[PDB]
């Protein structure tokens, strides 16, 4: 199923992410690891991005919908966050 | 200078809650009490409902009404709305829909195609679930309704019976879906505040099919004592019981926020374009002839 | 600022620029840029507009439309108006279309008293002509102007058919633009595609008459697309149709003076804003509506 | 017809980019644009990054297949552009 | 430790031309000409193919075989392989294969077993599009070979028997797909280098299929004259013509390069979970006992 | 560097350290990281293996097996094999597995002739003990040690279950760990989870009989998985039931001895490849399976 996984954490712990989400999808661009994985799949991955720890702003999406989201990250509305 | 993106390719659509609607950098977006913008695709926006603590200034609502992204009050119950007029609007339309319109046969004519498009409404829009495509009591109900429109007398004679459609629909998903809350503006249950929620999106895509296409609200095909506001809710219960209520039940249940509402039912509109279909259905009734 | 124009009886547009409306002790109250906060009338306002950089909020609203007034926006001079809601019998109890609305597609539907409509409507252009002076430029009442307005009205009065009905409005409009150009020493052709500041300000000013054509219309509640003298399939109708009453009596003066002496836009624009405020146009174009359709 | 764009450009003309394609999708950070929109609403946009000009290094996702890119860009088998 | 990520759960396919496979910084990697680094994803990797012109060290080396990633060489044919030695197999699975291999009747039921699950992979993963799940012409070819593989009268009759249906699959497509190519490993045109370029992704899920769970490759279902290498095309025969064909020929006529053909191949392999669909399909066959 | 190893009857393990291999003038050649470079022979290369710090091109495998050569990768020392393909009759013309499996398959399938297979097994168990003599700790020739060989030459003959083979194998692997521990003036008890030296160093060395049990059955093609002595339901039975007839014999002294003079891991590790590679231990194993399979 289609994964695509957006961190919005903060180095050096964003580097820790990109290790762990890096070993299981590729590189796209710009902290964004576009891939597939199962549900056992991303099972195992949140598994161990609760082995993380705190800091980790990772939210999933399955095609549209959110699937989880891990850390205190405010995505406003219905699908986009800018700042300015 | 580009075409300016004809209405029923539209897609973004949003109910403005706590919040003030500006313009940053020729981007019309809304800031919260910690600015977090959230710049609203103009090209593709459909409407801007906005709840209470909300507001929205001149610069913006001429850069939206430039592309015609129809701004609205939320506070069923009177809704105020500013359709943009200085665009000027296909003749055709609206001169058939006046000469049918003032002609009153041809006024009950008018009035029972747009109320008897609900089915098609339903027919047509599909992906749901629960009760789904038919419970063995929303099938009847949609029945009953299309006999009492079928029935269509007076004006008057239906001029609150959605309003007892609303009831008795919102208590009838509500037995499998269990709770027993009603037809209620001020609970504060996540059910009807998600039914709350819901009908000004029904309002929107009314009013943004009102605003190009046809025919601006104040000449309508539902008025008496209790129906107070015009068209625009005529237009609007095509998608009010069709769409919004099982997406509302879902969310009502399993039990996440508003946020995650917005996005299934932005999710229906753009899988089906629904923006576009009541377009070219609106269209079947102002250029009957 | 807070501006007062009359339409039938009373000063009830209020045009309000460079403030944000907000709900002060529970009434619709508009803070300015400069810090002042006024509050509203609510006997006296049945139109109440906001002009360039004025915000408004929900619940004022919601006591603008619980006690029975209506809120449009508009550009700056309070007359190009853009974005509106619609006029009904009352905007709470009853929904209801107004009988001018009524009596203007009576009057279309029945097509010998359209033609009568019709003369009628180039009669108060006439009339419109004769009634509005400036103190510059053709006097109103010298001899080929009066020789042009009675050749005009003979021509009304004889004719039956559109097509010489619109013969008879381009050969009034070309002789007019001959007057006016004989009036300030010029060879004058008017077209859209000229780039001199001669027929780019009569385009600023057709859209200022169309600007103040659709803001009548809105006020008294009939819809841009309902046209007479042009075509069916002609969009923005009556705003051309209402305002061809005014392209003639007023737009063409001001604006072969203001591209005689070679002001700039603003200026221009302002002085016909002026003219719009000061001499009260709108008044007597809905007093022209209201003629047109009890009849 | 849910489409993502990810732009590699650089200032002045990234924000430029930014000010043409934010009008039609909604902001999510990083210089990614996810977002509903129309097909030959795609027409007129890649028309209008046509004429945004030299410089611009555009792509965009339909699912995970590149309907559209625009700009001197290099892509492989995963899709990544290198990491760094 | 963590349970070192399980093996029907990776999802990263590579074939690697003109690159230096390393690892820095405690993350495998390759490298081009320019200086410029990639990723790669060592525990969702299944395989890395190493074209022309291409070399793997020892420690990425070891560090994708700890994981279990097969690394194997490019220069149908003989292809070189390296399969992780160093964890420690479940004894079970191939123990009741080798009962089942050095028995001749029951390493033919196991070799009847194997291409007939062709036809499981060829309905269980639907989204083609062209020929899509018949032209009236591929599901006579996979009946025939159902008849030719049921026939099953030993294991050098049907010794290249793929290779004819390889040659005919990459006629018979074409005839709908306009280029008039055949089956060689240098021909110039886009067709055959993208036909060469996608089996050996069959070829790596099939070894990482068969590294954890079950057989080790040199106890083959199928040898003869040319048939040279062993069990690797006998498990890699389920996903070359059932999935890289109808992506090959939608990516050879619509006209991209290399790149986006290989984002075409993970996401169809890796949409219907195919290596887990592999795992647990030749689990079948390692414990029918 | 590269460093050769005799598997049956010729030096044919070529150990590359640290070294990029690749194709020089059409053949095989090799660049040590000081900067020369080496070819390869081909009619004495059979395996041909890679340790730390290698890399080898395409062309290089592509005409290694094109002539009939099979690389395989280690860790370092070389007998800790980690990745490789598989020995079959030959790799290009005719892919089946060796005779070796055959007769492995046939012993295993038949029961009076694996528990003969299995009191064989433990012979040379006894054998090797007694072969391979050390110039440190015990002898192999005292009363203790061919007390307990005549002890157990009885007990394994007399025996006809498995589960007294394994009986007789713990009475085995106590005696001897009290015997070792005796002669160095210790009091000791064998356990994985015990942090002292001698557990560590008896389980590192365990693992590395791990690791030349798993290249030696490699190198005669069988795989990790047709235990004899120990369950069938055990991963890794046959690396297990083929290294404690290597580790009774030689790395329990070897291990109890780097445990005395208590020397780095490294160099014990070194002291194990070094005596590995002189007295041919792979040969030895090899020999061994080459006779339990022909019968």
């Amino acid at each position: 199923m289609f994964i695509r996984i957006k961190c919005f954490s903060k180095q050096p712990i964003a580097k820790k992410v990109s290790r762990e989400v890096s070993a299981y999808l590729e590189y796209t661009g710009n902290n964004t690891w576009e891939g597939h994985i199962s549900g056992q799949g991303v099972s195992n991955l949140q598994t161990k991005l609760i082995n993380v720890g705190k800091g980790v702003k990772v939210v999933c999406n399955y095609q549209d919908k959110v699937l989880f989201a891990i850390g205190n990250v405010a995505m406003s509305d219905t699908g986009s966050v800018p700042k300015y | 200078m580009q075409k300016q993106i004809l209405t029923s390719q539209k897609r973004n659509m949003y109910i403005l809650s706590r919040c003030k609607v500006l313009v940053k950098n020729g981007q019309v977006c809304h800031l919260h009490e910690d600015g977090n913008v959230y710049t609203v695709p103009y090209a593709n926006t459909v409407f801007i409902g906005l709840a209470e603590g909300t507001s929205i200034t001149n610069e913006a609502m001429s850069m939206l009404a430039a592309n015609g992204v129809i701004v609205f009050w939320t506070k069923a119950a009177d809704i105020i709305c500013h359709l943009p007029q200085a665009d000027y609007r296909p003749t055709k339309y609206m001169q058939n829909w006046v000469r049918l319109w003032l002609d009153e046969e041809k006024k009950l004519s008018a009035a029972k195609e747009i109320l008897k498009m609900r089915v098609d409404s339903l027919s047509t829009h599909v992906h749901d679930f629960g009760v789904d495509v038919e419970n063995k009591r929303v099938s009847s109900i949609v029945n009953k309704f299309d006999k009492g429109v079928t029935q269509a007398t007076s004006f008057e004679s239906l001029l609150g019976h959605e309003g007892t459609f609303v009831k008795s629909l919102y208590k009838e998903y509500a037995l499998e879906y269990e709770i027993e809350f009603k037809r209620d503006h001020k609970s504060a249950d996540n059910y009807n505040k998600f039914l709350t929620l819901g009908n000004y999106y029904a309002y929107g895509i009314a009013r943004s099919s009102l605003w190009a296409l046809g025919i601006d609200n104040s000449f309508p095909l539902l008025h008496g004592s209790t129906r107070r506001g015009g068209l625009v809710f005529d237009v609007a219960d095509i998608i009010k019981t069709s769409i919004i209520l099982p997406l509302a039940f879902h969310a009502a249940d399993q039990g996440m926020s508003n946020t995650e509402f917005k996005r299934s039912c932005v999710a229906y509109f753009d899988k089906n374009d629904i923006l576009a279909y009541l377009i070219n259905n609106i269209k079947r009734l102002c250029m009957e002839n």
